[PDB]
């Protein structure tokens, strides 16, 4: 098995436009996800709120939908609760809250696209292990 | 009648009713006493008290 | 419990004082060879 | 002579059947208190709420244990590292419910054993010996400190100290693996090399000396009668011993200097056991065994399991089951 | 007299749908738009005599009522089971991942 | 310690062993039924 | 009966420690 | 269910001379919450073993 | 038959304890000079 | 007026606030206003357990017990609506608070009796015509006593109600009928009763204090055995406010 | 506790038989002409 | 199916299911076998056979 362009092709938006990420993009995404996110989301779960994971099916049912690059990038700028009702930047890492979450301070649009792409590619590789928690280790 | 008084008026508590090799507590024979059943009065058809 | 506490404190102090004054009582000289 | 001087003379006397000594003055009452409380508690103590969840665990014989399952159970998690002597309890009943015996026992035992080690220094000085037998004993002493004191301190509770019982010891070991992956820790690995190596060199040395005893007895007598306590001459031929072992491996792998040999016998198990003790004492502050979980990944990103990952599955079973009513939140953080 | 009431419950609509009177709050994540805002209101305002009484929670917005109607087909109600609702268990039932 | 001059050797001859074992084994054969009861 | 058994064996062991230490065969240089 | 129904042989000798309570809080005459002091049945047993 | 379960240990020690007392005494008599 | 650091470890944190002997006044009830109990505190001083004698005949008595779980027994920070009823009685309806404590006490001879000491869902009412709360006011009410352990709790063999094994797995071929009461866990829910006797009132502040007596069942270990009857006596404190 | 009803006799004989063997041997060694 | 053949196909007769201190006959554990209950077929609500 290989990490192919096919594996690396993920939804850019809800209309089904796709983007084919480069390998450098994938690897940058993994690295940035570790840097900024893995302390709470290692392996696709959420340590401080285990009810919400980063599985693609879960992201799809978020409001607004988060199962695409643009949805994920938007989440990273302005995160909301799962129903879209409350903005949660004060307690969740975002560009809007980089003053209080300093690891978000230097992230570029290309960086967010990369983290988003890691989040969407990882389950294509790992399957139910992604967002599965210890049962799947 | 106190339960305690009735229980003394029972042969299971008489120390001359044992056996040399019937070992252990009195409770092992007739059992652990729980309650007085009450005083039994026997009568025949004529209703005469019998003992 | 108060009486127990005081008793144990006295007991412990007694032994600890034995240990300290004991080792202060010319301990280096209690060996079979050089005594100064 | 003064009353005090006569007493000091008696305390430090080389002619007492058991040496007393100044360390002995603390050792004797503390060990006796630990021992007496241990034996009464192991026989008759009621169940103890070790995990502070009002779920008392029965450790004593009279409350349904045998030799293997019985224990003096660690003090309550509600207590933590708080000092819980008898007089801090409202009654002996409360003290027993909360695991007071365990604290009394361990603290007297650790003091009394520390003084045992001092006593070994002390008698060696009184007898004109060299002083370091106490240094060899510091290896098992340090290990007892690791499991009864340093581990509880690091984890914030005596409820996590090793129980004083055979099955309770196994419980401690299994939970420790789940929480520290101790098998994968190089100091525990050194501990094992120390005790397996200690046992191997024990058998080796015994067999080599026994192999080379000088003939001093007839066939119908135990060879042990060929040695008389206090005889000046050596009772075996170390040259013959060396001649055998040097050829068994190669000449340079063998000791013909008995002093170097006996030093090695001391140092190997003692150093290994110091490292075992330091394993427990540093896993106490959660610097844990090597973690190679999902370390090996294929070209796509699939995890290719190794034996480390199989270990991890066994550790998970231990983790999710232990103290099954104690955790309300998702991480076991102590 | 000896039955496990939680297993029994599994044989009712509780075992098929989100039971507005018993089910732990995290179940509302299975459908778009229910968690956390409507989930909190639903648990807070239980029990319901029928699924459609969920539309009557005081202070629901007009959009909330519409989201609720869209999800009535995934809801049920059964008798409140003490074992499932005591202990704050509808808000945290001791299960994480 | 100086030796105690009151010490004496003890003996049980073979006949005594046999008589004694017979007493014990026959007592056991007799009492065992009552012990099992 | 089990408890008695375990305590009995234990007690015998402590008794043995006493005799082994205080009534040992004394070491003698010859 | 008094002591003599239960095969008790030494208990009545302790009781005869005034030891009637346990450290665990009961007394031979059926009381609760008593404090016997040291000389409970258990204290007497321990004294004899020492 | 529902016998007393202590009958076996009572019988076994009744035999063994005094028998072994006797055997000990006999054997050390034989071993005397 | 003490800080945490003045209090920590003294035992005082398990004690309800008290009122001075001078607090024998009257707290006016304005039938037009809405009211709340902003703080109810209950501090048990005695746990009694009813004995279970061998023949029903002779009334069984409540006997004193020894607390083994330390100063962890008080209920506090409890609040709720204080209604004024048509007849001028007041009804306290408990909404929330630290309204339960597990407690273990010990009978003479050692038997341990765990209980969930609680006033959960208390509804308690005074006499009619309480124009002012005074040292003559009483509250009498009922409350719920859920199972001491909740549904996830697993026994030492791993059996439970909402989780766990449903059999004695160490006895794989044992017949199951004789173990049904241990194997099939059940969740109790029973009623308790409490009376609060007001002994002190500060008419100015709206604080009241007094003694209480409640009666409730002890732990049944998820249906494994019969519960015991418990009587808890202690002191209480409440602060009343316009809502 | 429902222990095995042969556990007592097994433990007793386990202790007694070999201990008696050693005692026999020790006493007859002591009684040998010294 | 002969009851004897069914009985072989039962783990209580597998010799790798015991314990060093579980003493005596196999009948002391699972019991003295009396009769085959018959072959159990499990089905779900759809009628599919399950194993
Ligand atoms: C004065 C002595 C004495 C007395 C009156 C008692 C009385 C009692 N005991 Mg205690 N007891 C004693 C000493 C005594 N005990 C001793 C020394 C011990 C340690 C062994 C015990 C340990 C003990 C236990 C562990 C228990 C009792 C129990 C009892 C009760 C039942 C007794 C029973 O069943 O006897 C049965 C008596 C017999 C079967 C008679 C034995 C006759 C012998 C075997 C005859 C031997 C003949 C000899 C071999 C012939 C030699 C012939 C040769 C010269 C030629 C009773 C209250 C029981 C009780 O209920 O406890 C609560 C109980 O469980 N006792
Ligand atoms: C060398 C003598 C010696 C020493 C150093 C100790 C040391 C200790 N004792 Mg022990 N003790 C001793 C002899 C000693 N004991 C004797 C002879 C008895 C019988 C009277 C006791 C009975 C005893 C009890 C009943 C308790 C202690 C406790 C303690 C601890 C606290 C002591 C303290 O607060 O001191 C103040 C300075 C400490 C480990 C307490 C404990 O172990 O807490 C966990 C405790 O509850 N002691
Ligand atoms: C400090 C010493 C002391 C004390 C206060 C006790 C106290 C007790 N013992 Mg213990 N005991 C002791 C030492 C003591 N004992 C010793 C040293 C032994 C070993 C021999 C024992 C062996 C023992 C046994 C075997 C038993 C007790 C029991 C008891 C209890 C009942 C006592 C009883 O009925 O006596 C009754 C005593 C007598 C009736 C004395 C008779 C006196 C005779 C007739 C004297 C005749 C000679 C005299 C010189 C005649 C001339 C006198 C002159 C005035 C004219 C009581 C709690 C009983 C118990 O409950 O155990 C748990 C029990 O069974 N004890
Ligand atoms: C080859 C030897 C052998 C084998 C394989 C069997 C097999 C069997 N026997 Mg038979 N038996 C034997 C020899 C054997 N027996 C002998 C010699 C006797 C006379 C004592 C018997 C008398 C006997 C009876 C009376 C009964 C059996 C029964 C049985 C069955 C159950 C066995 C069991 O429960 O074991 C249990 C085994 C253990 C608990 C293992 C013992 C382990 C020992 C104690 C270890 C000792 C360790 C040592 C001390 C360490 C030293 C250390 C030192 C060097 C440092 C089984 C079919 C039972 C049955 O069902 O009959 C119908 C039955 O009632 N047997
Ligand atoms: C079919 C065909 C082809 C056949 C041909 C066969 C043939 C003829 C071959 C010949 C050619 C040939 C030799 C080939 C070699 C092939 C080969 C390399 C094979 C592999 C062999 C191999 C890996 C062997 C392992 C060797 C090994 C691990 C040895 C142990 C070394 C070791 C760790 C020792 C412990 C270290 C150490 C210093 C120990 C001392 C501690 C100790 C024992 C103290 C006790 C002690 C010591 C004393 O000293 C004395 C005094 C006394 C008192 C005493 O207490
Ligand atoms: C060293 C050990 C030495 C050997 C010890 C054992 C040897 C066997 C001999 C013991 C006798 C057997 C006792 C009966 C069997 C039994 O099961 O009892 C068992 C009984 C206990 O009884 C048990 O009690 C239990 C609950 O506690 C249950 O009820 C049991 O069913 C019941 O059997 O043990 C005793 O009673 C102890 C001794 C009794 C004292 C008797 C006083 C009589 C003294 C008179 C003797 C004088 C004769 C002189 C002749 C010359
Ligand atoms: C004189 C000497 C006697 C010494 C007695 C000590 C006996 C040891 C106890 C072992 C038995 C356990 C107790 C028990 O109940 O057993 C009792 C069992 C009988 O088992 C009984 O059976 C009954 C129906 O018949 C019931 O089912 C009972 O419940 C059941 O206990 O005894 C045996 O099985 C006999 C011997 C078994 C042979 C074992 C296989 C060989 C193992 C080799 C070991 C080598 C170790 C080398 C180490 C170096
Ligand atoms: C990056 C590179 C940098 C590397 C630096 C690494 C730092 C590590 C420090 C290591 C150096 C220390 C060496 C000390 C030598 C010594 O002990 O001398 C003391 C004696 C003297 O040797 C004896 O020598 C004697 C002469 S004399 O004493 O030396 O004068 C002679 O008489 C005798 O025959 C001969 O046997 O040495 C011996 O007795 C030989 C025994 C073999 C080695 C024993 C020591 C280690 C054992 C413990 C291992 C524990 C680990 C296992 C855990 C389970
Ligand atoms: C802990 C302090 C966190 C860190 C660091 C990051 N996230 Fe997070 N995340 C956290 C929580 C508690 C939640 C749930 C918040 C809520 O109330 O809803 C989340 C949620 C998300 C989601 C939504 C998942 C869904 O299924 O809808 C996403 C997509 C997400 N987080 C992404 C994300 C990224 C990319 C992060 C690094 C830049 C990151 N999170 C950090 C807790 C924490
Ligand atoms: C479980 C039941 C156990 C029952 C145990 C019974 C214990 C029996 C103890 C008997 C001990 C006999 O004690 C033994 O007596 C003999 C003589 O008889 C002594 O022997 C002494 O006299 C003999 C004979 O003149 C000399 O040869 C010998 O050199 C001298 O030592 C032993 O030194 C002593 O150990
Ligand atoms: C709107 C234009 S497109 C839109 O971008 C959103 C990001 O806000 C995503 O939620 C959505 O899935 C995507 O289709
Ligand atoms: C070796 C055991 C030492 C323990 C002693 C505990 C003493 S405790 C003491 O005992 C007295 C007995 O008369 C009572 O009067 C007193 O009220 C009680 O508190
Ligand atoms: C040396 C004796 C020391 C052992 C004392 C044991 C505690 S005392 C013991 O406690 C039990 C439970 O509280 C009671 O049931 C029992 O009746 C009582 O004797
Ligand atoms: O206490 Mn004994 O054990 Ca050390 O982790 Mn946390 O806490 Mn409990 O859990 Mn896992
Ligand atoms: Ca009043
Ligand atoms: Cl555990
Ligand atoms: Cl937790």
């Amino acid at each position: 098995a290989e990490l192919t362009p096919e594996v690396l092709t993920v939804p850019l938006n809800s209309e089904g436009k796709t983007i084919t990420l480069t390998e450098k993009q994938y690897l940058e995404g993994k690295r940035l996800f570790q840097y900024a996110c893995a302390s709470c989301h290692v392996g696709g779960i959420t340590k401080t709120n285990p009810s919400l994971d980063l599985r693609t099916e879960t992201l799809a049912l978020a409001t607004p939908p988060r199962d695409n690059i643009e949805g994920l990038v938007d989440y990273m700028k302005n995160p909301t609760t799962y129903d879209g009702e409350q903005e949660i930047a004060e307690v969740h890492p975002s560009l809007r809250s980089a003053d209080i979450f300093p690891k978000m301070r230097n992230l570029t649009e290309k960086d967010l696209v990369a983290i988003a792409g890691h989040i969407l590619v990882e389950p294509k590789i790992l399957g139910d292990k992604w967002g599965g928690g210890k049962v799947y280790y | 009648i106190p339960e305690k008084l009735a229980f003394y008026d029972y042969i299971g508590n008489n120390p001359a009713k044992g056996g040399l090799f019937r070992t252990g507590p009195m409770n092992k024979g007739d059992g652990i006493a729980q309650a007085w059943k009450g005083h039994a009065v026997f009568r025949n058809k004529e209703g005469e008290e019998l003992f | 419990m108060e009486t127990l506490k005081i008793t144990v404190y006295i007991v412990v102090t007694f032994f600890v004082l034995l240990f300290v004054f004991g080792f202060l009582s010319g301990d280096p000289a209690r060996n079979p060879k050089r005594k100064d | 002579a003064n009353l005090w001087e006569r007493f000091c003379n008696w305390v430090t006397s080389t002619d007492n059947r058991l040496y007393v000594g100044w360390f002995g003055v603390i050792m004797i009452p503390t060990l006796l208190a630990a021992t007496i409380c241990f034996v009464i508690a192991f026989i008759a103590a009621p169940p103890v709420d070790i995990d502070g969840i009002r779920e008392p665990v029965s450790g004593s014989l009279l409350y349904g244990n045998n030799i293997i399952t019985g224990a003096v159970v660690p003090s309550s998690n509600a207590i933590g590292l708080h000092f819980y002597p008898i007089w801090e309890a409202a009654s002996l009943d409360e003290w027993l419910y909360n695991g007071g015996p365990y604290q009394l026992i361990i603290f007297h035992f650790l003091l009394g054993a520390s003084c045992y080690m001092g006593r070994q220094w002390e008698l060696s000085y009184r007898l004109g010996m060299r002083p370091w037998i106490c240094v060899a004993y510091s290896a098992p002493l340090a290990s007892a400190f690791a499991v009864f004191l340093i581990y509880p301190i690091g984890q914030g509770s005596f409820s996590d100290g090793m129980p004083l019982g055979i099955s309770g010891t196994f419980n401690f070991m299994i939970v420790f693996q789940a929480e520290h992956n101790i098998l994968m820790h190089p100091f525990h690995q050194l501990g094992v090399a120390g005790v397996f190596g200690g046992a191997l060199f024990c058998a080796m040395h015994g067999s080599l000396v026994t192999s080379s005893l000088i003939r001093e007895t007839t066939e119908t007598e135990s060879a042990n009668y060929g040695y008389k306590f206090g005889q000046e001459e050596e009772t075996y031929n170390i040259v013959a011993a060396h001649g055998y072992f040097g050829r068994l491996i190669f000449q340079y792998a063998s000791f013909n200097n008995s002093r170097s040999l006996h030093f090695f016998l001391a140092a190997w198990p003692v150093v290994g056991v110091w490292f075992a003790a330091l394993g427990i004492s540093t896993m106490a502050f959660n610097l844990n065994g090597f973690n190679f979980n999902h370390s090996v990944i294929d070209a796509k990103g699939n995890v290719i399991n190794t034996w480390a990952d199989i270990i991890n599955r066994a550790n998970l079973g231990m983790e999710v089951m232990h103290e099954r009513n104690a955790h309300n939140f998702p991480l076991d953080l102590a | 007299e000896l039955v496990n009431v939680v297993d029994e419950k599994l044989g009712t609509a509780y075992g098929e749908k989100i039971d507005l009177n018993n089910t732990n709050i995290a179940a509302f994540i299975q459908y778009r738009g229910l968690y956390p805002t409507l989930a909190k209101l639903i648990v807070k305002n239980a029990p319901y005599e029928s699924v459609e009484d969920v539309l009557n929670i005081p202070g629901l917005t007009e959009r909330q009522k519409q989201i609720l109607r869209e999800n009535l087909e995934h809801f049920t109600v059964t008798e409140v089971e003490t074992a499932l609702v005591e202990g704050g268990d509808r808000y945290n039932n001791g299960l994480y991942k | 310690m100086e030796p105690n001059p009151n010490r004496q050797p003890v003996e049980l001859n073979r006949t005594s062993l046999y008589l004694g074992l017979l007493l014990i084994l026959v007592l056991a054969l007799l009492f065992s039924s009552y012990f099992f009861n | 009966m089990e408890t008695i058994t375990y305590v009995f064996i234990f007690a015998c062991i402590i008794a043995l420690f006493f005799f082994a230490i205080f009534f040992r065969e004394p070491p003698r240089i010859t | 269910n008094p002591m003599w129904r239960q095969g008790m042989f030494v208990l009545p000798f302790m009781a005869r001379l005034g030891v009637t309570g346990s450290w665990s809080g009961w007394s031979i005459t059926g009381e609760t919450g008593i404090d016997p002091g040291f000389w409970s049945f258990e204290g007497v047993a321990l004294a004899h073993i020492v | 038959m529902e016998v007393n379960q202590l009958g076996l240990i009572a019988t076994a020690l009744f035999v063994l304890v005094p028998s072994v007392f006797l055997i000990i005494l006999y054997v050390q008599t034989e071993s005397q000079q | 007026t003490l800080t945490y650091d003045d209090i920590v470890g003294t035992g005082l944190a398990n004690k309800c606030p008290t009122l001075d002997d001078t607090a024998r006044g009257a707290y006016p009830i304005d039938s037009s206003q809405t009211y709340r109990i902003a703080r109810l505190c209950l501090q048990p001083t005695t746990f009694l357990v009813k004995e279970e004698p061998k023949n029903k005949r002779q009334e069984a008595e409540f006997v004193p017990t020894k607390l083994v779980t330390r100063e962890t027994t008080s209920l506090d920070q409890i609040q709720g609506e204080l209604k004024v009823n048509s007849d001028g009685s007041l009804t306290f309806v408990e909404e929330d608070g630290i309204d339960f404590q597990p407690v273990t006490v010990q009978m003479a001879g050692g038997e341990r009796i765990p209980l969930l000491f609680t006033v959960k869902n208390l509804v308690a009412s005074t006499q009619p015509n309480v124009t002012s709360i005074t040292t003559s006011t009483d509250f009498k009410g009922e409350f719920n006593v859920p199972s001491y352990r909740t549904a996830n709790f697993l026994d030492p063999k791993g059996r439970g109600l909402a989780s766990g094994y449903d059999s004695a797995i160490a006895l794989p071929q044992a017949k199951e009928e004789e173990l049904a009461r241990a194997n099939v866990k059940r969740f109790s829910l029973t009623k308790g009763q409490i009376s609060l006797n007001v002994a002190k009132v500060d008419g100015r502040t709206g604080e009241i204090a007094g003694t209480f007596e409640s009666e409730q069942l002890s732990d049944d270990d998820m249906g494994a055995h019969e519960p015991h009857e418990v009587k808890i006596q202690g002191v209480f404190y409440a602060s009343i406010e316009p809502a």
